[PDB]
């Protein structure tokens, strides 16, 4: 669960680039 | 009354898996139901899941595959989805989303009611306080239902619990010929069977069993197909209530809902879970099971001023015999009371497979008693239950000890216990059982032994049908 | 027109100048025409994934403007060669270069087109007749065994403005056009087809024939239907070629696994010599069947796609209207790879990792079948089953892959795995089986051996009595000891591990369930307390002596040479000699 | 071919661990192999992986030290990496990236071919027919392998594999003795051999082994030390199996590639796939790793048209003696068989410690029979193969009762575990045992029981071969 919730985070901030 | 009309738009940025992202759509609003058109005339439906100012998002139903940047078209209808509520529809049969499937036409609802639903007002609620027949000794002698009682059922993959469902559906009725057969003739009983995932067969073993038994007078079949798309399976339930909820209430109905296969609908809530992207809780499902699940439960009961009630059903196929698994566990917290189906028994050849042994209806005494029935009916089931643990544990103390160390009592409490499997237990397929009847049989199976050992009931009560 | 590719990693393709283009449809990338299907299209850029080998790609290369969606060609020319996932004709292929070796970015047709067959039109043809989407145009002599035939696709009425006559054609040598409200247009002999979605039918049919199943044990114990499905864990196929020998379905097609490369191997080279007996005439090949091989090395998509393309085809043959067969070793590879695109989209999985999309794909896939009524001429009538699973890993019925199996198809075969480590192939975990069917088989037993319905009752009661007194052997009597000997003894009979070795691979029904029958009378006979009229287990045991052991011996018949009648001289004298064992005490 | 001068860039972005992520790349090439010059001047190497745009990722082999934003070079020669080979690299000795260890010259290359080889037409393979001769008891008769075979060899750490590994390529042989020895001896056995994450002790173990048995003539070595750097590892195996590719298909020699604990190499993939953010299966491995070793474990078999053979035989180390460890579970769906070495049987100091319990070779099927190995063979295996389940429940109930329950026939059982274990399974370090002493050593452990006790026998051949 940790890492899933971790590369979510990932993939979100880097969805944010602009 | 909506008098605005509807706005067609063409252009998309894209999609995204079964999802459907664009852009530029003027004040978007939550669940709002689309329909879609393809370069080739193809019509679809959908439903709005996300929105950010102009940037909409919404799921295709029928499934996304040939869509094109900009040779396509969604059409909002700016509501959420409406249900065609009426009385009529008792008769008819109907797919996934409400089309005829029974080549019937549309329905000319006289009422449109919103699908989602609302609770009830826990004030106003009432203590059940009579039973429900069923037709299965089993059920009505050990665990007989009452009137807004919900009692679920547990079954194994590959059991017949779907034939013991079918049969429930074409036997259940009321208890009124008690009183009066003339009694009888309100006749304010209601089915409503929903059948979700389930394989084309037995979705025809359904019907056919239904159309034979020429009772569809009373009754409102929902089928969904496993093939059908994922989001429509979140949304027969909702349907089935929502009717039940109008028979029930606003026709003064009885009506006895049954659900089937929520193992299923748990595998369609992780579709629609994974569809928004939040991440999984505990054995994968997601964390809010709770809240839906508790809200479909819910729906029944009786009411002040009010002359109807709702009973509700389900079917839930326990994954490889795990108790400790999240959705049996829950749906044990919510529901009251719960029944038992054994593979062995069903080995064994003995229909319907139902082990007495574990099962347990939370407020039958209430739901049983003098005047509503025999007033020694709850005494019967009681007696019934504690002379089938002797006999198991008499077996079992047998089955390594020897008959050269057995005395007579005990042969008697194998005899009644075979007898008990062979005649109580076995029902048949097409076998119309009533309570008086189930009670003799009963009566027949104790009057195997004497008053001196029969110790719980009273002898004023025993005198009732001992000495016959 | 075309686009640019954008810069790319691992078995995808990103490419800029996109829109325009359906998401699902066909495209080729680079100078190599490599074959890709889009899987992600937003605003012009478009990640595509690629089919075969995935290097030696550049940024920019030209994307030719897309095709059509995915599709195979279908008519003559099938049940007689070898495909793959993606329908290369690789029997041509090997000729194509002389070398083999390599097969390197081919693009030919999986049809031969310098091949030329008969066909006849049907008599009832007229000059501007119509003809619905499923009227037969006539007859095809495609060769020996069976000869199928060609209709119009799923189509309106049309007004006929000319049919060819009979004669020798070649490739396409368009038959015949038709005309339509303001179009007219030309038709060949095959017709190209999409994939993933399957010509629809008029009406689902009762199914009610027994199966005549190329194994004993699985139809002895849970029978299975001619035009159902079922789940078998892959432990093999000899199954398949039983019924090619036994059941009435005039053709089976096996999907391959790339899993291993080994058994592929050995299956393609001993296909030719598959030889049985057809209307007295000596068959020595199975040639009418359709072959489709993956191998592992081939990338994640084509894997994905073979079984699709196998449904579609065996869809196809079966609207013909013949009943047939599917055999699938698959449901392992078929998870990871979906695991593998999954991961590959970035989108977060389930518990175990398989996605979301398991459960609905996998139900799609299986379902596809039953017996059918026609869209044209009522003549056509048609079936299909489907058989084929996978061992889980390590045994694992908690697998969500298996737990997709038990939503959907009602056979399930059972595997311990405490038996399945020690090499018993056809062994069961009964306990976790479902027979899907009991009423089919009233019709055929009332006129066939009626007796079998209680035998095999008392075979599962003892199944289940040992089932418990073996945990009572944990931790005794002979009271118990009869029913373990027993038990023992009809597993060692059923679960025949045998190896495959020839003498195993037939099926008489009729003459197999003798020995159930033997064993069922002897554990009735000795249950009663052992002596008759009631002596333990132990005065029994030391009786029989080499009884037992000409009962174990009873599976090594080879029924081919010893004769049906003398096989039932044979139960006689296994009779006999019961009844005057028992008789002596 | 390529007949353009090289291009240089020195736009360095960053550096990821073992990655160096670079911008500003004109038309760049999907794996595609990169020189690089560093500030003090030393010289590296490098594959493209990642490519976006202008922007590119590569993965250094020997690791990132020293490297800077602008005091370093970088070289893309634009073509797919190419090896050299010929028919010389047997005798000599390299590295994991080819470079020469043993004082030897450059490699002096016959022809380039691919790193990734090519996909073989499945059509043009042969089915292994031949049964290879093992010397070892446990292997030949039990578990017997072919030419062309690929097996993988499950241990631990701590257990005694590598000399194993020595005896099973020392002792190679062919069991067709049986006509004139003269053209038998023509026959030989090249061996390439990958050393992988593997210590300088066992190394030079396998060296002095090698050397002691004087067949260098056709032996090439890539080695590899744990102080050298990881992602070399990750082409060191590929490197070998080409060669091998090239010294069977072209050179016409019959190849025996041998690998080295190729848990190292998933957790060097694990490496690049922690470094490279991608997402992550089960136990952090990436979800491709599947098809990597589909990739690398497919490369044997025999081929139409030539006569040379290609027999794979890993070995691998399972953490904590876990067999659902994911890269045991995964190689045991690549490869057809298992071995299982056991700790316990160590323990109890039996060499080679073969667990024939959990063993497996599928192509045994049609491997032995009359005229490849003798007419009475299979059902000898098996019928041991039950005896020794069966004596293994007599050992467990033994433990948990005593024996003072067992009969006569468990003492049977008990003693021919005992005998089993002391005669079968024991060999020797340099016992090269023949295929018809074992069959005979396997009629000798059948004799202790009469005719009675065995079942999965035939009769007929009991009586043609028992009673001698």
């Amino acid at each position: 669960f940790y890492r899933l919730k971790k590369i979510q985070e990932k993939k979100k901030i880097i969805k944010e680039k602009f | 009354y909506l008098s605005q009309p509807r706005l067609t738009y063409k252009t998309v940025s894209g999609v995204n898996g079964p999802l459907v992202i664009l852009d530029h759509v003027k004040f978007p609003r939550y669940a709002e139901i689309v329909h879609l058109t393809l370069p080739d005339g193809t019509k679809r439906s959908g439903q709005v899941l996300e929105v950010s100012g102009s940037k909409a998002v919404v799921q295709v139903f029928e499934g996304t595959s040939g869509i094109d940047a900009k040779k396509t078209s969604c059409e909002f209808t700016g509501d959420i989805l409406r249900t065609p509520v009426s009385e009529d529809m008792l008769g008819r049969v109907f797919n996934g989303s409400g089309k005829p499937i029974d080549r019937g036409p549309v329905v000319l609802a006289e009422d449109f009611l919103d699908i989602m639903g609302q609770p009830i007002n826990p004030q106003c609620r009432i203590y059940p306080e009579e039973m429900i027949q069923t037709g299965i000794s089993a059920i009505d002698g050990m665990n007989s239902i009452a009137r807004g009682q919900k009692i679920p059922i547990f079954s194994a993959a590959g059991l017949p619990h779907n034939e013991i469902a079918a049969q429930i559906c074409r036997q259940a009725g009321l208890v009124k010929k008690s009183k009066d057969v003339v009694d009888y003739s309100e006749e304010n009983f209601a089915i409503v069977f929903a059948a979700m995932g389930v394989n084309m067969e037995t979705a025809r073993f359904f019907k056919s069993d239904f159309e034979e038994n020429g009772s569809m007078d009373n009754v409102c079949l929902f089928l969904n197909l496993a093939n059908d798309p994922t989001i429509e399976r979140i949304i027969t339930p909702r349907l089935a209530l929502t009717t039940a909820e109008f028979l029930a209430y606003q026709c003064e109905k009885h009506v006895l809902v049954i659900l089937t296969d929520m193992s299923s609908y748990a595998e369609a809530l992780r579709e629609v879970s994974a569809a928004r992207e939040e991440v999984p809780g505990r054995r994968g499902f997601p964390g809010y099971m709770y809240t839906d699940l508790a809200t479909i439960y819910e729906r029944a009961g009786r009411v002040e001023g009010r002359n109807g009630s709702i009973t509700q059903i389900p079917i839930l196929t326990m994954p490889n015999d795990d108790i400790t698994h999240p959705i049996p566990d829950l749906t044990g917290y919510i529901t009251e009371g719960q029944i038992y189906v054994d593979r062995q028994l069903h080995n064994r050849q003995i229909y319907p497979p139902i082990n007495v042994l574990p099962s347990l209806s939370r407020l039958m005494k209430s739901a049983i008693g003098e005047g509503m029935t025999r007033k020694d009916h709850a005494d019967v089931s009681n007696q019934l239950y504690a002379c089938y643990a002797i006999g198991k544990d008499v077996q079992a103390m047998k089955a390594v000890v020897g008959e050269e160390a057995l005395t007579s009592d005990d042969l008697l409490y194998l005899e009644f216990l075979q007898k008990f499997e062979k005649n109580f237990i076995t029902q048949g397929p097409y076998e119309n059982r009533t309570v008086y009847e189930t009670l003799d049989i009963g009566w027949q199976l104790l009057r195997i032994f004497p008053k001196e050992m029969l110790k719980r009931i009273p002898q004023s009560t025993l005198s009732e049908f001992y000495p016959r | 027109t075309f686009g640019y590719v954008h810069g790319v990693s691992g078995p995808v393709v990103t490419a800029c100048d996109m829109a325009g283009a359906a998401m699902y449809e066909l495209v080729r990338v680079g100078h190599s025409e490599l074959v890709g299907e889009i899987i992600r299209l937003e605003g012009d850029m478009a990640t595509i994934q690629v089919y075969e080998e995935t290097s030696g790609v550049s940024v920019g290369d030209p994307v030719l403007r897309t095709g059509k969606p995915l599709s195979v060609e279908l008519g003559p020319g099938i049940m007689g060669a070898i495909f793959d996932g993606i329908q290369r004709p690789l029997s041509d292929i090997s000729s194509q270069t002389q070398s083999i070796y390599i097969p390197r970015g081919v693009n030919v047709s999986a049809l031969s087109r310098d091949i030329k067959w008969e066909f006849i039109p049907s008599k009832n043809l007229r000059v501007g007749s119509h003809i619905t989407g499923g009227d037969i145009y006539g007859i095809v002599n495609e060769n020996s065994l069976i000869k199928h035939k060609i209709m119009l696709p799923p189509r309106n009425r049309g007004s006929v403005t000319y049919i060819a006559p009979p004669g020798n054609y070649d490739a396409s040598d368009v038959v015949l056009e038709l005309e339509f409200e303001g179009v007219k247009e030309k038709f060949s002999m095959v017709q190209v087809w999409p994939v993933r979605q399957v010509r629809p039918v008029t009406e689902k049919l009762p199914a009610n024939h027994p199966l005549l199943t190329g194994q004993r044990v699985l139809d002895a114990l849970f029978p299975c239907v001619q035009g159902g499905t079922t789940a078998i864990p892959g432990a093999k196929t000899v199954i398949s070629q039983s019924l090619s020998k036994y059941s009435n379905s005039d053709v089976i097609i096996y999907v391959g696994c790339g899993e291993r490369g080994n058994e592929m191997s050995e299956v393609l080279r001993d296909f030719p010599e598959l030889t049985m007996e057809v209307d007295g005439k000596v068959e020595s090949i199975m040639k009418r069947t359709a072959l489709v091989a993956n191998t592992s090395n081939m990338p994640v998509a084509a894997r994905e796609a073979s079984i699709y393309t196998g449904i579609t085809l065996s869809e196809y043959f079966r609207d013909m209207g013949y009943h047939v067969s599917m055999m699938a070793d698959s449901t392992s590879r078929w998870a990871e790879a979906l695991r593998e695109i999954s991961g590959r989209l970035a989108e977060m999985p389930a518990d175990s990792g398989y996605p979301a999309y398991l459960g609905a794909r996998l139900a799609s896939f299986y379902e596809r079948a039953g017996r059918v009524k026609c869209l044209g001429n009522p003549e056509r009538e048609g079936s299909v089953s489907i058989v084929g699973a996978v061992s889980p890993p390590g045994g694992d019925f908690s697998d969500p892959v298996t737990s997709a199996t038990l939503g959907i198809v009602q056979v399930f075969w059972g595997l311990d795995k405490k038996l399945a480590q020690r090499k018993h192939f056809p062994s069961v975990n009964w306990l976790i089986s479902y027979s899907k069917y009991m009423r089919a088989l009233d019709e055929y037993y009332d006129k066939h051996f009626t007796e079998f319905v209680p035998l095999r009752t008392k075979a599962k009661e003892i199944l289940q009595e040992e089932e418990d007194l073996a945990e009572i052997v944990q931790l005794l009597a002979e009271t118990d000891k009869i029913t373990l000997e027993v038990a023992k003894l009809i597993k060692d009979d059923f679960l025949q591990q045998n190896g495959y070795t020839p003498y195993d691979r037939f099926c008489p029904f009729y003459k197999t369930v003798g020995m159930l029958s033997n064993m069922i009378s002897f554990y009735d006979m000795a249950r009663r307390a052992v002596e008759t009229t009631a002596i333990t287990w132990s005065i029994i045991r030391e009786h029989m002596g080499e009884i037992l052991y000409k009962l174990s011996s009873m599976k090594f018949k080879d029924p081919v040479k010893d004769g049906e009648a003398k096989i039932k001289a044979d139960y006689a004298q296994l009779l006999e000699d019961m009844q005057n064992a028992f008789r002596s005490l």
